Order: structure tokens, then C-alpha cells, then sequence
């Protein structure tokens, strides 16, 4: 795999590619 | 943290992997 | 606003949306 | 949980804030 | 809900989220 | 170009693409 | 509508300008 | 307008519902 | 048609939408 | 990571994930 | 291809990279 | 290339199109 620059939404699409059914926490900064 | 490292710098699939339940 | 089926990536996507910065979980499991 | 209220059945915006942090 | 920053694609989505049955009209200036 | 199958979020995605500055409507009622 | 001619049915790209402003 | 502010500022949901038919 | 800005995988989207069942070739540079 | 189905526009969303610099093809016809 | 082994079957990530360049 | 110049610059469908296989 390609390191990646993912900003807003994309990285919401990417962490639900990555996790699949056991799901995700989506937590920025303040 | 995450969120912003991916934006502001680059981020691996193998360091989001973490964020999974 | 409206009620709608979101499934999926449209699901999370969503979920971005509506919490923003407050950040939110995926838990497909339950 | 989730799936099932938005994706199985249909769900609101303000459900959706449900399952914010 | 909490504001938000959106561009391009990511605004019709929103749109599309946010109108659900009703439709909507996208309109730019120039 | 083509034809193909384009719903939801992805049919309103493909209005933007398509339309651009124009702006478009996007209206399921008709 | 739209939803008919492209979704249910398929439409080409020119048919989706049909819905340009 | 909207298309603008929301790129440019930010925008609220209840704005864009302003912009359903 | 109008001219399209596109950024990331909004090219992707772009390309597969144009291309339909053909399907494409996506070749960055470096 | 895990095992899931990938269709349409967002398999492709995928494989740029999944590629990125590297680009790839997309041929649904094989 | 690609549709058969993660459309209508199911594939991973690492499968997905048997379609890079 | 294509890749680029949709990104930095603006890019037609037309020019899209040649990149199908
Ligand atoms: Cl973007
Ligand atoms: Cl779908
Ligand atoms: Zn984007
Ligand atoms: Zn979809």
C-alpha cells in the first residue's frame, strides 16, 4: 500500500475501507 | 491526531487501521 | 430535513456530515 | 444499531446525531 | 448539527443529504 | 462516452459533473 | 423524471445535461 | 450564494435547506 | 459539456462516470 | 484490514486508495 | 476480473493491489 | 499528464475520454 493525503470526507471513506465490519471511532481535534 | 496528520502531512493505511473498533 | 436509507460508505459520509467535529463511532456490530 | 435503523430501515438527520461523540 | 465546510462535490452531496425526496437546485455563481 | 445506471448521491454527482457553472436541478417527484 | 430515465432506466451523459440550468 | 459561501466560509444545514424544492 | 477541475479521486469518479463499462487506465505522474 | 464488496464507482475509489501513485486499470470486461 | 473477484465476490485490500500498476 | 493538469489546471471530458480502454 501507497501512504495517502486525506483531508474532510476522504478520510472517513478510507477508515471505512480499512475497518470493514468491526466499524471505526472518527475523532479530530477540538 | 489522525484527522489532522492525514491532512496536513501523510497518513498510512496501517496507522488508520488503528482507528478500527 | 428528510428520512432516507444511507448503507454503506453513504452511511459514514453522512455521519461526517451531521457530526463534524464532534466526532462520532461506526459500530456496524452493534 | 446504526445499520439497522439507517441502512435496513430509514432514518432522520437528527437519528443520524445519535451516534455522535 | 454543527457547520460546515464544503466545496465542489462535497456541497451537492450535502445537498442530496439534506433535501432527501424533495430534490434540490444547485446553482453557482457564474 | 456511455449509458449506465446512476442513483442517489451518484446520479446528482454525475448532474454536477455533467452541468458544472450551469447549475442544475435535481427533482425525483419529475 | 431523472430518477426514471437514468436510475430505474440508464442514460448517457448528454440525456443527464437535459437537467442543466 | 451558497455554492460559494459553504467553499469559501462555512455554511449550516438549515441553509442549505433553504435550497430543497 | 463544461471544462471539470478535478483532485484526487474526483479524477477517478470523473473517469469512471466517462468511461462506463470500457472502463479506464489511471497513471499519475511519479 | 478486511474482506468486503467493492462496486462501481466506489471499487474504483478503492483502488486509487489502494494504488495511488502507482495508478492501475479498471477493465470490468477482464 | 476485478468486478467478479470484489463486486460480486468479496476481496480484500491486498487483492485490490493486484490491479495497480 | 491528465492526472496533473485536471488538478492544477481545468480538464474537458473529451480529454477524459481518452484515457478509457
Ligand atoms: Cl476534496
Ligand atoms: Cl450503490
Ligand atoms: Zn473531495
Ligand atoms: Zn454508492
Amino acid at each position: 500500500f501507497v501512504n495517502q493525503h486525506l483531508c474532510g470526507s476522504h478520510l472517513v471513506e478510507a477508515l471505512y475501507l480499512v475497518c470493514g465490519e468491526r466499524g471505526f471511532f472518527y475523532t479530530p481535534k477540538t | 491526531g489522525i484527522v489532522e496528520q492525514c491532512c496536513t502531512s501523510i497518513c498510512s493505511l496501517y496507522q488508520l487501521e488503528n482507528y478500527c473498533n
